[PDB]
Formats: structure tokens, sequence, C-alpha cells
């Protein structure tokens, strides 16, 4: 993984040493460098995970969140760069660095093979993220968003920490590859039901979890573009991935054990999607979106099946897109109007024909439109769902009935219907917003022609 | 060139990656065309089955 | 008049009456025609709800 | 892309890519009936439609399901060929998307509030696009529902109070564009009737004649309505036979 | 296509075809009540028919406003953006 | 917005069209591979184990 | 806020639209509007306030009773079939400001007339904020009527909306 | 261009035309013209483009991987071997995955194949379905997502059990 | 046949009792909403034709709606607990007995 | 306390009608147009995407279908059953009791 995180390093020389008025050049055009050299992890095998060290490793798990990760990279400094104008260039610099090194720590964490490894950069994340929103957050609130994202994180977190080092004692190793081989059915008692929880609530957290979710909205309403870009799309995802591997060694009390949460899982996706109907926040709205559509990911991942963990890594990239691009849209319309009130600017399309077609695409994917991979994801959950037991097919299809209610009436209510009068400030889309859309959209409807290589390692 | 220096910084990284990922696999080379699935003898001009 | 005092969160924002944005006179200037809503004028807690595209509490011939 | 995402639908040979289609035209409806963006009632209608297309969405949903976990497939072939005789799931879950994509009584109200459309949606929409989908799905599916009786119970009650409920509508509207509607809900509820008698080719046959003289009469209409300057009210009409 | 003297043309025309005016005395500036002697009954049902021969409503409170032939000219201008 | 879609368009065109062609001439030219059995004694490269021309270059060159 | 005076001559207007709607033909509804009319006229000189408070309060009762279910509605009134149907093409004038440069070289001789009228506006925009000072009560407005100009070269005060609004037909 | 014993069909019996009317058959002439207008210039094409395929001949292999022992011979913990074994496990995985792939295609084809006949005449192919669906379902069925070579022993070692004991009782 | 309001469909203005008996009191409170209605809407009209304005004019009123709105726990958990358990715990039991039909199923 | 007024918002287009969005300084703001478009859509999107269609057989997916025809064809050949229920031979395995 080291042709991945050295040139990821050498971001940080490039944009210190890069002319004043060429640190957005320099640090997208090589960003997008990486990403392009990333798609050589797609050298995956029918059987063996691709295993570079005994550090690192790259499986269909990890290869799909890794490219996702160096793509989000450019089109946060993209999106980035307008509203920091006006800082003074060396605190540009400094913003550039912790995206950067959030790059560092998220491409060693999906390789990495061992567990306290992944638990270390995992927490890294956390600073980098932290210093981006209560540094460049708008407003005062985001001090209180700062401690409320760090003491959940830090509260399931030291449990695993806990139980991590418990298992390493017990097993001998936590090289993923050896608990592959080396793996023991956990049986029932209650120092088993505290591991398992110690093994599971910080990923929870992160997803998150229906019940420990209202971080997730406080944060984003405080963040920056590119926090929210970086957060929706990708740290989310962190627990996504700590679940789909640590229920490995958690058999079989997973069975009797993941029931409270699929529950608050299902129940919980209704819950928040009807809550986008009512959301008068625009980023809000996004962030409850994500709670609902994770809410999927977990009860696929509890149900462990073949069939539910295709979908759970097909859901994740195709959330990460579609979502990254929401607020992007959403930060548009911000850009001119400064508010995210969602009542405040409507009938843009009449101002903004082609920023209309966007947000319509980001709409139908968020709304899950067949072929798209977001469809592709959800139908795979609801497949597997179905069998575990028959009556969750009706959860399944009320929530799909108020996605598309709260979906489109986003749309509605921001593009159609009359123009506000006295907000005469809409100038015509710069080029760099629609490349930026673009840059979203285009790549997710490309992976419609081949899903496979989204589909995850039980593909 | 003063210019353009830099433009060599994350290409050269990724160079120095890529070496250091090749050297690491020398190290780990003790099972080497020693494995029962794909153990075979040598070719003619050929030293070791894989680098 | 307020919400009644409970824990429920209303504060001091005031209780206006339960009526859909369609009851409005559609012919009065408004300063936001498509919601039928002066600039300045307190909104109903609900107004997302009252909006013409979702609940009309509008007199029934019926 | 209307007309494209029918054709997807009428030669789709396994579900998934019957649902491409089947959801193309939702959103094509959705569209095209929310054409007039700046009418808050276009919106309305458009939304609404989506709206009752998504709940019979979850029938085609569980077909799908039921279908995979049962029969190992979405591929029409294969299960014809195992056929199943246990089929009240998926067929229940069939009836009910056709319920909602040709406006049977219970998701019934979209098609005549579809009337916000401009007039060649309505032509198009009523007669060889969206609605006859619903019917459509079910006429695939007839070597599984002409071997069970509730079925068709279950879809012959269901097209009678269809075609007696919308034309007994129909009597009264002074909308000329609504009247037509309610026209297509009753035609459609006649071919749930002919799907609940196991008539599957006759329901077909109806499909393929009311498209000719259902669009006419759209047609006709917006001949008349353009005359009139967009009067739509059949109470200001009235002298035009000449 | 409307213009002004178009719509002055078909409004007096139809006051010429009400029986409680009588068209020698009807001029454009002729005040539906001082001078013709009509009451806000007439009154209404002279917008009324107006709204009927234009195919458009005019709301109450700019209805009850309008008392002479003139009024309705520059009201139904106004609206339909005549201006020549 | 026209200026975007322009700009679109030729940046995809610019790399596209050259590998729209080149994609054309090595199929029309080069060809696929033929399937054979593996000779006795032969051990064949472990890029010799696809059959279009260009799934083998990459094979060859990066994997 | 309405006057006794409106509320009848708001109901009789109501009344007759509704009554069209359930006769239909002319012919017929030309001899029921006149018995409608004669019914109104039968009380036109009541002088006993409180008795014409019943009358019309009686009348509104019957009203809702008779009432036609589904009204004939015009097209572009409030709730007709064309009501809001060209809002989409109306575009405010100020996006104009955002042209290219290539774009406003289309039209010269258009957008040089703009340049007028914003000149126009803003020459005038002092002495319309002065006249509305001058002539608002210590409270403020009391009601939202608006003055005319007062002096030759003004301009009525707060015109610019009302002028160049969108035409009802924009494209 | 591909094994007929694997992907069999039956020999095609196609009848002669038989016109009982004066009338020219449409399809006919269109045929003809299909066949000069579209498949001749295709065809000249195709050829062109073969020969220059006949001047680059080479060849690609299907690989073989040697059999190693399984996980039934594996000793516990001994990753080495289990490795090699797990590595054998899920290869043939795959290869049963498309075994199964291969039989419903064949019984699809009967079915379009057979038309209003298909209940009657696909039943061979009905039968191979259902037993390779039912060994299939043996084998890796309710593993789950986390399945194994050794999780897959577990399950054959209870159905063994199950059928030790129902034959002794019997 | 009096009208019975309801909550999703209103009293009548015409119908209403109220609005036939106006008072000096009643008409007093008019004028004083009507005050406050033209205040507001001269505060927002010297803005709105302001020709040198470009931007949107913040309403309080809508930040406040905002700030206000921006300010059945474990009952349908525990109901749909026992939905879901009670039908696992019945399907689990067929399927060890054997009297679940699963013949094609082999995916999951 | 004695602080700056807010400064007014700035509209690129106003010195810069051809502005793309990315910089004020008007050289600047067209590299950066030009490294976006070129570096983002004709490699990364256009590239990678020819990448991803000619990967060599990902995850032996095709592989497998020749080896599945192979095994088929030799089965049937020899009157094997296609599949078998047991994965592992029970020789090599000793039942407890
Ligand atoms: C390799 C690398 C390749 C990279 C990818 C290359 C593709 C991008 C090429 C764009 C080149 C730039 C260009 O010239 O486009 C001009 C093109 C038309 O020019 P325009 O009239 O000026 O457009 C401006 C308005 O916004 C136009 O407004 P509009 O509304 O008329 O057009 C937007 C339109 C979007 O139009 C489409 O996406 C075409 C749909 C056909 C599929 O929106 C829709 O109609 C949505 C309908 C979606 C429902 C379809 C039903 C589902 C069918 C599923 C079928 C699945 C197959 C089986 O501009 C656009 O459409 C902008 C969106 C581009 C996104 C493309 C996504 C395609 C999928
Ligand atoms: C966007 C995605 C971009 C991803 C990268 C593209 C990668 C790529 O090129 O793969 C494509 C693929 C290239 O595959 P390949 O692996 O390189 O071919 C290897 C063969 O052995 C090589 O085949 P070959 O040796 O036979 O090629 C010779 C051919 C030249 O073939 C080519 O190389 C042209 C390749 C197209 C340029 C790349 C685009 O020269 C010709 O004779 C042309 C045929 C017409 C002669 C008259 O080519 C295509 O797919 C072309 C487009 C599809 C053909 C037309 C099919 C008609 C549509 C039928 C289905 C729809 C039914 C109607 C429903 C409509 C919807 C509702
Ligand atoms: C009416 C239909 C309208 C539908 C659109 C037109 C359909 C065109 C399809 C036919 C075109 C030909 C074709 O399909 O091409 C061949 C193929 C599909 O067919 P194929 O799989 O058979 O490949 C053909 C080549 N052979 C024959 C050798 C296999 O196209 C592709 O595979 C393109 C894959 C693109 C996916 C990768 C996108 C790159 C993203 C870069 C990463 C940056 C973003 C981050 C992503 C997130 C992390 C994962
Ligand atoms: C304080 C709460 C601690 C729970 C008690 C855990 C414990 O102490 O169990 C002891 C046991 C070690 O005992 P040992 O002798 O090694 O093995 C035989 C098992 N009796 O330990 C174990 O076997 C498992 C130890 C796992 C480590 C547990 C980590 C803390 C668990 C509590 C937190 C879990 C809930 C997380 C909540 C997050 C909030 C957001
Ligand atoms: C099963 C799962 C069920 C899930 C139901 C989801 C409930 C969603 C309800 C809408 C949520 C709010 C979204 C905004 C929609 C809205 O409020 O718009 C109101 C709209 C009004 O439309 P209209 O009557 O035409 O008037 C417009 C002119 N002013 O009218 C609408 O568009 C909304 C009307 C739909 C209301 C839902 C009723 C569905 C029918 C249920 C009864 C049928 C039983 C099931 C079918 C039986 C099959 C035999
Ligand atoms: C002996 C062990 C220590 C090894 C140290 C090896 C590195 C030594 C570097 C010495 C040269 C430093 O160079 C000195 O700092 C920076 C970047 O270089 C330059 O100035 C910089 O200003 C801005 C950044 O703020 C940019 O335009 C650009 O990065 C550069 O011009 C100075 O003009 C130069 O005088
Ligand atoms: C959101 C959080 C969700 C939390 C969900 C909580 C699930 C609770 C699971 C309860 C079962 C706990 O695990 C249970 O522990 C006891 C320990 O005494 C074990 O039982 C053990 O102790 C008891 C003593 O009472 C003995 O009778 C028994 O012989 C012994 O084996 C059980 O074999 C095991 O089933
Ligand atoms: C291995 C892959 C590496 C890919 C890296 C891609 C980075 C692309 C960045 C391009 C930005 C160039 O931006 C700018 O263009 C020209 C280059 O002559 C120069 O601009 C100017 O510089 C001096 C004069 O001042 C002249 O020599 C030059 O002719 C002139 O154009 C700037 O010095 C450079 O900063
Ligand atoms: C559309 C642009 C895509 C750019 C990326 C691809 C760039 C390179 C693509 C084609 C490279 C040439 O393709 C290559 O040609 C020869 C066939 O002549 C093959 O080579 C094989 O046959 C040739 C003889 O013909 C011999 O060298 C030998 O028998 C064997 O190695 C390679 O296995 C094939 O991969
Ligand atoms: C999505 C695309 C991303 C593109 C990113 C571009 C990064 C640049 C990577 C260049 C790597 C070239 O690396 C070099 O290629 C040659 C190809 O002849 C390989 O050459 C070797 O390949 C194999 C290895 O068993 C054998 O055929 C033989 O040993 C030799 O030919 C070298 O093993 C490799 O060191």
């Amino acid at each position: 993984m080291l042709k991945y995180i050295i040139p990821t390093i050498m971001l940080m020389p490039l944009t210190w040493l890069s002319k004043n008025n060429m640190i957005w050049v320099n640090s997208t055009a090589h960003s997008l460098l990486i990403s392009f050299t990333s798609l050589l992890l797609m050298n995956q095998f029918g059987d063996n995970s691709l295993n570079f060290s005994l550090l690192f490793f790259s499986d269909s798990l990890s290869t799909p969140l890794l490219i996702l990760t160096m793509w989000l990279l450019p089109l946060m400094l993209m999106a980035s760069q307008h509203h920091l104008s006006k800082e003074n260039l060396t605190r540009k610099k400094l913003f550039i660095t912790m995206l950067i090194s959030l790059q560092l720590f998220l491409i060693m964490t999906f390789t990495a093979m061992e567990l306290i490894l992944f638990y270390i950069l995992f927490e890294a994340t956390l600073v980098p993220t932290l210093i981006i929103i209560t540094r460049w957050g708008n407003q005062t609130e985001r001090l209180n968003a700062g401690l409320y994202f760090l003491f959940y994180t830090l509260a399931g977190s030291l449990p695993l920490l806990v139980a991590l080092i418990y298992i390493q004692n017990t097993v001998g190793s936590l090289n993923f590859l050896m608990l592959q081989y080396w793996v023991q059915p956990v049986h029932n008692s209650w120092s088993n039901v505290f591991m398992w929880l110690a093994c599971m609530m910080a990923f929870m957290v992160k997803m998150p979890l229906y019940g420990l979710h209202l971080w997730l909205p406080k944060a984003h309403v405080e963040a920056p573009i590119a926090g929210s870009m970086v957060l929706a799309a990708v740290l989310l995802k962190l627990g996504g991935y700590g679940m789909l591997r640590i229920t490995l060694i958690l058999n079989p009390m997973t069975d009797f054990m993941a029931y409270p949460f699929i529950m608050l899982s299902l129940w919980g996706m209704i819950m928040t999607s009807s809550i986008c109907l009512r959301q008068t926040d625009l980023k809000s709205l996004i962030a409850y979106s994500s709670v609902s559509h994770m809410a999927l990911v977990i009860v696929a991942i509890l149900i462990q099946t073949p069939w539910s963990y295709m979908g759970a890594t097909a859901l994740m990239i195709a959330h990460g897109l579609t979502s990254s691009m929401l607020f992007c849209l959403a930060n548009s319309n911000y850009e001119r109007i400064h508010s995210r009130t969602m009542i405040l600017a409507r009938g843009l399309q009449t101002l903004l024909p082609l920023m209309a077609t966007w947000w319509l695409l980001a709409s139908l994917t968020n709304l899950a439109l067949p072929p798209t991979i977001n469809l592709i994801g959800e139908l795979f959950v609801v497949m597997s769902t179905f069998s575990w037991s028959n009556i969750t097919i009706i959860l399944m299809g009320v929530n799909m009935v108020i996605t598309a209610l709260y979906s489109l009436y986003m749309l509605i209510m921001t593009q159609r219907g009359k123009y506000t009068y006295h907000i005469n400030n809409i100038s015509p889309s710069f080029t760099r917003e629609n490349a930026l859309m673009s840059l979203h959209i285009l790549p997710l409807l490309l992976l419609t022609l081949n899903p496979k290589i989204i589909l995850g390692p039980l593909y | 060139v003063r210019d353009h220096w830099v433009h060599v910084l994350v290409p050269m990284g990724f160079v120095f990656g890529y070496y250091l990922d090749r050297k690491n696999d020398e190290k780990l080379t003790a099972f080497r065309n020693k494995s029962l699935l794909y153990k075979r003898e040598l070719k003619p001009n050929e030293e070791v089955t894989w680098k | 008049e307020p919400y009644p005092d409970d824990g429920t969160g209303y504060g001091d924002y005031p209780k206006l009456p339960d009526r859909s944005q369609q009851e409005r006179d559609p012919w009065y200037d408004w300063d936001h025609p498509d919601l039928r809503l002066n600039w300045g004028e307190p909104m109903h807690w609900d107004l997302d709800m009252y909006i013409r595209n979702r609940v009309d509490t509008s007199p029934t011939p019926v | 892309l209307f007309l494209i995402t029918m054709l997807i639908l009428v030669t789709a040979n396994n579900l998934f890519q019957l649902f491409i289609g089947w959801e193309g035209v939702g959103i094509m409806s959705f569209l095209l009936i929310g054409w007039w963006y700046g009418r808050a009632d276009a919106n309305t209608a458009a939304l609404q439609a989506i709206l009752y297309n998504r709940i019979g969405d979850i029938g085609f949903i569980l077909a799908m399901a039921w279908f995979l976990t049962n029969l190992n497939t979405w591929d029409l072939q294969q299960i014809f060929m195992l056929n199943p005789s246990d089929s009240n799931m998926p067929l229940i879950g069939l009836a009910l998307a056709a319920t909602g994509k040709s406006a049977q009584f219970g998701l019934h109200p979209w098609l005549p509030s579809a009337m916000e459309g401009p007039t060649p949606v309505s032509a198009l929409l009523h007669s060889s696009t969206m609605v006859v989908a619903g019917i459509f799905l079910l006429i695939r599916f007839y070597p599984l529902t002409e071997n069970n009786k509730y079925i068709q119970s279950i879809t012959l009650c269901l097209g009678a109070i269809t075609t007696l409920f919308t034309a007994m509508c129909a009597l009264t509207q002074n909308d000329i564009k609504k009247i037509i509607a309610f026209s297509t809900s009753s035609q459609l509820g006649l071919m749930m009737v002919t799907i609940g008698i196991n008539q599957p080719y006759l329901a077909f046959l109806h499909i393929c004649t009311h498209a000719f003289f259902k669009a006419m009469l759209f047609m006709c209409s917006g001949s008349i309505i353009h005359s009139l300057n967009d009067e739509q009210d059949i109470r200001k009409m009235g002298g035009l036979f000449k | 296509p409307l213009t002004l003297e178009g719509i002055k043309d078909r409004v007096l025309y139809v006051l010429k075809l009400y029986d409680k005016i009588d068209p020698e005395k009807l001029s454009v500036n002729s005040h539906f009540m001082k001078d013709l002697g009509l009451d806000s009954l007439d009154q209404v049902e002279i917008i009324m028919a107006m709204e009927d021969e234009f195919g458009f409503e005019i709301p109450d409170i700019d209805a009850e406003k309008l008392m002479c032939p003139q009024e309705i000219v520059d009201y139904i201008a106004d609206k339909k953006d005549v201006y020549e | 917005d026209k200026r975007f879609l322009k700009l679109l368009r030729f940046y995809i065109l610019l790399t596209g069209i050259p590998v729209a062609i080149g994609i054309t001439l090595i199929n029309v030219f080069i060809g696929e591979a033929e399937l054979a059995e593996i000779p006795e004694g032969y051990v064949p490269e472990h890029w010799e184990y696809f059959k279009h021309p260009i799934s083998r270059w990459i094979a060859r060159t990066f994997f | 806020y309405l006057t006794h005076q409106q509320k009848v001559l708001r109901l009789y207007k109501r009344a007759l639209r509704h009554l069209e709607s359930w006769c239909i033909h002319r012919d017929k509804y030309r001899y029921f509007a006149c018995l409608l009319r004669a019914r109104f006229d039968e009380h036109k000189n009541e002088k006993d306030m409180v008795k014409a408070t019943q009358l019309l309060r009686e009348a509104e009762e019957e009203f809702w009773h008779g009432q036609h279910p589904q009204p004939y509605i015009f097209p572009e009134s409030p709730g007709g079939t064309s009501y809001e149907r060209y809002e989409c093409y109306k575009v405010p004038e100020w996006c104009l400001d955002d042209w290219h440069p290539s774009e406003k070289a289309m039209y010269p001789d258009y957008f040089a007339k703009r340049e007028q009228w914003k000149k126009l506006r803003r020459e005038s925009w002092e002495r319309e904020v002065k006249q509305l000072q001058e002539e608002t009560p210590v409270g403020g407005p009391r009601t939202e009527a608006l003055p005319p100009a007062r002096k030759q070269g003004d301009l009525p005060p707060l015109w610019w909306h009302i002028v160049t609004r969108p035409r009802e037909r924009p494209m | 261009s591909w094994d007929k014993d694997v992907y069999p069909e039956p020999p095609r019996r196609t009848p002669a035309p038989s016109p009982q009317t004066s009338l020219p058959n449409p399809i006919t002439y269109l045929t003809k013209a299909f066949d000069l207008l579209v498949d001749r210039p295709v065809t000249l094409v195709r050829e062109f483009i073969e020969r220059q395929h006949a001047k680059n001949k080479y060849y690609y292999y299907h690989r073989e991987f040697r059999r190693v022992p399984d996980i039934t011979e594996c000793q516990e913990k001994d990753v080495l071997c289990m490795f090699e074994a797990e590595m054998q496990w899920r290869r043939d995985y795959k290869v049963d995955q498309e075994i199964v792939n291969i039989i419903q295609e064949r019984l699809k084809a009967c079915q379009q194949r057979e038309g209003e006949s298909h209940r009657q005449n696909c039943a061979k192919e009905l039968e191979q379905f259902t037993q390779v669906v039912k060994a299939y379902q043996d084998r890796y069925h309710d593993l789950g997502a986390h399945y194994s070579a050794r999780k897959c022993l577990a399950k054959q070692k209870q159905r063994m059990l199950a059928e030790r004991k129902a034959a002794k009782e019997a | 046949p009096k009208y019975e309001a309801s909550r999703l469909s209103s009293l009548p203005t015409t119908l209403d009792p109220a609005e036939y008996d106006i008072s000096s009191e009643t008409r007093k409170a008019q004028a004083e909403r009507l005050a406050i209605r033209s205040r507001l809407k001269r505060e927002y009209q010297l803005q709105y034709y302001d020709p040198s304005r470009r931007g949107v004019i913040e309403d309080p009123a809508l930040v406040r709606w905002t700030y206000a709105r921006s300010a059945f726990g474990i009952g349908p958990l525990v109901f749909w607990y026992y939905v879901f358990k009670t039908d696992r715990d019945r399907k689990e039991k067929l399927i060890q007995e054997g009297k679940l039909d699963r013949t094609f199923n082999i995916s999951y | 306390w004695q602080e700056d007024p807010e400064p007014e918002d700035e509209n690129l287009y106003e010195k810069n009608p051809d502005s793309h969005g990315y910089d004020k300084d008007p050289a600047v703001d067209i590299w950066n147009m030009r490294v976006v478009f070129f570096f983002g859509f004709s490699i990364v999107l256009v590239l990678g995407s020819t990448f991803v269609a000619y990967l060599p057989d990902y995850r032996m997916q095709e592989w497998a279908r020749r080896e599945a025809e192979r095994l088929v064809k030799y089965r049937e050949a020899h009157g094997l059953p296609i599949m078998e229920s047991n994965c592992f031979d029970p020789s090599k395995i000793q039942l407890p009791e």
C-alpha cells in the first residue's frame, strides 16, 4: 500500500511548497492522479485476498472503499476552495493538510490486517475531522457539534479497545487472516454478551444506529462542505466496514444479539424517513436521509447472508456518492443565499436550469431508481431480509414509499413552484460547480454497467 | 525548473512507494515455489518462479 | 397566545390557527404568492404541513 | 423516454429488467404530469402519482422476493417451468402492483388527478403506456394465475368495483379531460375483470383496441380545448357539431 | 391579440346590449351610478358580463371600484399587458 | 450552462475518441487469443490465461 | 373588514355564478337569474339593520345548502385548470444583469433601452423614499395604500416591481 | 463455438413451405432483401477481420489447479494447510455455482424451445435441475456470509450424524 | 342541517356567527391588525424596491420559525420484536422438523 | 468593542464575465478548470472506465464457468452425478460416538 501512502504524504509538501496562487490547482491535479492509480487495486482473485505485506491487505470489500476515498479528496478540494477564498494562505494550506491527513488515515484504516492497527487509524480519523468542523465551521454551535461527535465516538470506542486487547490475549493474534482460521464459536454467557457489545457499539455509533444518531445531524449542520462530504461518504462507512469484519468472530452469538439492533434499524429507517418530510434545514434533511439508508446497511450486516453482504457493500458505495452530491447541491444554493432553510429559495429551475438537472439525478438515485447501484444495493438487502422474515417486506416497502416522497419533496420545494421575489443574487452556475456535480453522478451511473466491482467479497 | 519542480513530488512518491512495495515481497519469499498448489520444477533459464 | 406549558418544547412560539395556506385569499398581494405569506408575519408552527401541496383544511360542501 | 421505458417493460424477460421499465414509466409520468412546474396543483398531482405507484411497487418487490427465495430465479422461463402451486403470496403481490399501476379501486385517485399534464401526456398515458402496464403484468403471469382460483376471485371483484365506481364518478364530471380519465379507469377495471374470469388473451385484446379510440378521444378533446382557448368545462362548450 | 381600441369596442358593445342602459347616453366616461342611474346590484351584473365577454374573473375587491366603461378598459388592459 | 456542457463533451472525447479508435484497431488487427490446451511440459505465463489482448496487457504490465 | 353592502354584493355574485353552474343553458340561466335578482330586490330597502343582517345570514345558510359541489371556475382563476400554468416561464428582469456580454451583444437596442430605465430608477429612488417619509404619520402606515407622485418629474413611490413585472404570457 | 454436450440442443425439424394461396409471401421477399443488403456486407466485413486475425494466431489457456489436501486432513489451527484447503474449497464453491447456472440455463432453454409442450417435454431437464439444487443446497446452504470449509464440514458431519441415527432406528 | 366543522374542514366564514356581529372593539382590533401588517409591508417594500440591494431580505419571522422548529419509544420496538421473534421461532421449528418447503431455496 | 464590519459578498462574474469559478485571477482560473476537466474526465473517468471494462477475469467468474463446463462434460460422459451432496469424502471423516 506504500504506492498509495507515500504519494498521499507527498501531497503535503506539494501544497506547502506551491506558489501561493497554485495551491488548489496543484493539490487537485495530483490528488486526481493518485485516484487514477487506485484502480490498480482491482486485481482481486476469486479465492484469496490481495495481501501485500504483514501490515496491509486489500480484498473486494476494502478496494471500492479505497477508490471512493481517493476519489473524494479532489472533489472536496474543488468544493472547498470558494468559501475559503478569503482565508489567509497559511490557513488554506493547513485546511488542505487536514484533508490530506484524513485520506492518509482512511486508506490505512481500510487496508490494515491487524485489528489494533485498524483501531488506531480508525480513531486517528477523529482528529482532522474534529479540527475541520470546529475550526472551519461558520456557526457558534460547531463547538458543541465537535464535542458530541468526539464523545459519542469515544463512549463506544474505548470498550472496543478493551475487547480487542482481550481477544488477542485469548486467541493470540488480531491479524484478520489469522482470525479467519483460528476463529472459535462464541458461547452464551454474560461475559460474551458484553464482549459482543464492546465489539459492536463503536461501529453502531458511527453508522449511526437509530437511537445513537443525533450527533450526525448536529455535525452536518455545523460542518463546512468538505467536512460533510467526507463524513457522509466515508466516515460513516468506517463503522459499516468495521462491523463487516468483526462479525466474523461473533458467531453464533450474533443470532440473538442482533435482534434489538435490527428492531432499532427496521423501525428507525421508517422514523428517520418520516422525519425528512418535516425537516426545514436542507443539510439536516440530508443528514436524516443518511440515517435511514444506513439502517438498511446495519440490518444487512447483522443478518449475515451472502446476498445481504453484497447489498451492504453496494449500498455503502452508492450512498457515499449520492449523499455527497446532495450536500454539494445544497451547498451551491447556500453559497448564493447564505441560508440552509429549504423553503427560503424556491423555483430555482426557472433560474438555474442545468443545476435543476443535477438535483433531479441526485434525487432519482436517492430514491433508488432501477438500475442505479442505489437500487441494486437496496434490492439485495430487501431480498435477503425477506428470507430472514417475510414480514420485513412491509417495513421495507413502506420505507421505499416515504423515501420517494421526501426525495421528490426536496426537489419540488427547492426547484419548482415560483421563485422567491426578493432573492435577486442567484447568479448563473459556475463551471466549477457543474463539474463537481458531474464528477459525482457520472461515475455513480457508470457503475450500473459493471456493478460486480462494488458487490464485495461475497460476489 | 524552479517553476514546475514541485510537480515531480507526487510522481516520485509513487515510484518510491512502488519500489518499496516490491522490496517487501523480497522478504516474503519463504514459500516461493513451495506451496502444494503451485510448486513445480524450475525452467532451464529460471532462477526463481516469481520476484 | 403560547402553546400550553408542557415539556413539549414550544417555548413562547405563538399558537396560530390550524388552517391550511389554501384557505388564504388568493387575490391578496402576498409577498410570497405561492405560500400566501407576508414578510414578517409569524408563521404557523406546522407551516410546512399546511403548504398548498400538502394538507388542506378548507370547508367542504358536504 | 416515456415510450422507451414502456417497451422495456413489455419486452422484458426477467423481473429485474421488467422492474426497470416499471419504475421508468412511473418517473416519466411524474415528469410529464408536472410539466407546468410553476403550478402547485401540477406538482401535487405529479407527486400523487408517484405515491400511489410506489405503494403498488410494494407488491412488485414482494413477488420478486418470493420468486427468488422459492424458485431461485427472476426469469419468466424458470418461473413457468417450476410452476409453483402455492402461488397466493407472489400473485397477491403482482395484483397489488397492478392495482397501483392500473388505478384499480383503492389506489385509483391518481389517474384522474393526472389530468394536470398537457393533453398529449394524457393521450399517451391512458392508451399505450403507463396505465395498461398493471394489466400487462398480470397477463404476463397467466400461466400462474390460471391455476389459482383464489387469485381469480380477488382480481374479479377488484375490477368489478373499479369499473362501476369510476364509471359512476364520470356521470357528473364537468371537466372533459376528467370524464375521459374516469372512462380509462372504468375500462381498466373491465380489463381486470377479464383477468378475473381467466381470459388473459381477451384482456390483452382490449388493451390493443382500447389504445386506438381512447387516444383519439383525448386528441379530440384537445382539439376542442385549443379552439376554446384552454376551456375544459363542458358547460361552456356546446354547438360545436358543425 | 387585444388592443386598447379593441377592448373598448367590446366593453361598450356589451353595455349596448343591456336594457337598463340607453345606448344614446352611453360613453366611455359614463358613471354607472351618477350618469346612468344604475344600482350596485346592476354594477355587479355588468362586471359579470365583462368577465364573460373576456373570459376571466375580476376579483370582488377590484370589481367594486370599476364605475365606468373606461375604468373597465383600463383594468382589462393592465391585466392583459395591452399597451397599444 | 452551454459552455460547461461543451467543455464536458470536449474533454470526454479528447481521450474517448482515441480510445474508441484504439480498441477497434486492436480488435481488428490483433484480435483475441484462441483457446488451446497447455502443451505438455509448458508453463504458461500468468498473463497467458486471458483472452482479450487488452486484458492480458493489463495483467502483464500492472498485476 | 367587509361592509354589510360588500357582503350582500359578494353573495349576489357568488350565488349567480353557482346558479349558472346548475342551469348550464343560457335561456334557462337567464330565467332563473332574474328570479334570483327579484329575491334581492325584495329586501333592497330594508332600513332595520338588525333585520337586514338576519336576511343575509339566512341567505348565506341558503347558499351553503344549495351551492354547486363542482362550480364553474374561470381557467386562470385560483383553482382553475390554467391557474399558474405560465409561472414557470416568468423570469425576473434582474436575471438579464447576469447575461454574458456575448448574449447582450445579440440585443444591442434592447439593452441600451434597459439602461435608460435603470437610470430612471436610480435617480428617482431618493425622492420616492423622501415622499413616503413626509406622508407617513408617526406611528407608521396604518394602511397599505401608496400615494401618487405629486410633482412633475416625480414617479409614484415604489413603482419598479409593478411596472417591470413579467408579462402574463412571457414566452 | 461451444460444447454441444454441455449445452445440448435436440435436432431441429423445420417444415417445408406449402403455400395454399396465389398471393406472394412478403416475408420471402424481405428475407431475400435482408440477405443481399444486410448479411452479405456484414459477412464481407467479418471475413476481412478474420483474415487479419489469421496473420496473428496466439493462444490462451485454461488454468489448471492441482488438488491439495482438504480441510478434513488439516491439523487444528495449522494455517498453512488450512489456507491451501480453504482456497481450494472456495474455488470449488464458485465452480459449483456455475454448474447450477449451466443446469438452469438448460432448463430455461428447454422451456422456451418446447413452447406449449414444455410441461411434458422438459421433464428430464426439470429432474436434473431438481437434483443439482438439492446437492448444492446440502453443501452450501445456511453457512452464512462468513462461510468456510470448516463450517461446511461441520454441516456435513451434522447431516451424516442425522443419517446414521435414522438408519439405526430402522 | 347545520355545518359541522372538523379539524380537516373548517367552518366557512359566511356561516360563522361572529362575522355578522362586529362591534367597535372588533373593528378596533382589525385596525390594529391592519396597522401591524402595513408597517411590516412598508419595511419590506423599502428594501425590496431599493435599486442598490442585491441579496436576500432576511425575514426574522422565518428565522424564528426555523429556530423554534430545530430546537412511542420502546413500545413499537417491543411490538416489532415480538412479531419477528415469534415468526422466526415458528419458522426455525419447521425447518428442524422438515415441515418447511425449501426445495429450490439456494439464495439467501 | 472595535470590530470590522462584515464584508460584502463578491460576484466573480462582475470582474471576470468569463469566470469558471475557480479563482479571481483569470489565468489561474483557466488553468484550474483545465486540470479538473482533463485529469477528472479525460483520464480517470474515460481511461478508468476503459481499464475496468478490460480487467482480466475479475475474481475468476469466467474461469469458473469454463471449469464448470469441463466438469459437467466429464461427469455426464462417465455416468456420474453432476454434483454430490457431500462436499468432503466420508472416508476421511471420523464421526463422534
Ligand atoms: C541540513 C539538514 C536540513 C535539510 C533541509 C533541506 C531543505 C532546505 C531548504 C532551504 C531552502 C528554503 O527555501 C526558502 O523557503 C521557501 C520555500 O523554499 C521560499 O518561499 C516560498 O514562499 C511561498 C510559500 O510561502 C511560495 O511562493 C513558495 O513555497 C516559495 O517561494 C523561500 O523563498 C526560500 O528562500
Ligand atoms: C441494546 C442491548 C441489547 C442487549 C441484549 C441482551 C441479551 C441478553 C441475553 C441473556 C442470556 C445471557 O447468557 C446467559 O448467561 C448465563 C450465565 O449465568 C448462562 O447460564 C449459566 O448461569 C446460570 C446461572 O443462573 C446456570 O443456570 C447455567 O447452568 C449456566 O450455564 C446462560 O447459558 C446464558 O444463556
Ligand atoms: C507526472 C504527471 C504530472 C502532472 C502535473 C499536472 C500539473 C499541471 C499544472 C499546470 C499549471 C501551469 O500554470 C502555469 O502555466 C505556465 C507554464 O509555462 C506558467 O505561466 C507563465 O510562467 C512563465 C512566465 O511567468 C513562463 O515561463 C510561462 O510561459 C508563462 O505561461 C506558470 O509558471 C505555470 O504555473
Ligand atoms: C484502446 C487503448 C487501450 C490502451 C491500453 C492497452 C494498450 C496495449 C493494448 C494491446 C497491446 C498488444 O497486445 C498484445 O499483442 C500480442 C499479439 O500480437 C500478444 O502476444 C502474444 O501473441 C504475440 C504474437 O501475436 C506473441 O508476442 C506471443 O505469441 C504472445 O505474447 C499479447 O498477449 C497481446 O496483449
Ligand atoms: C487504471 C490504470 C492506472 C494506471 C497507473 C499507472 C502506474 C504506472 C505503473 C507502471 C508499472 C510497470 O511495471 C513493470 O511493468 C512490466 C511490464 O513489462 C512488468 O514486466 C514483467 O511482468 C511480468 C511479471 O511476472 C512478467 O511478464 C515479466 O516478469 C515481466 O514482463 C514488470 O513486472 C513491472 O515492473
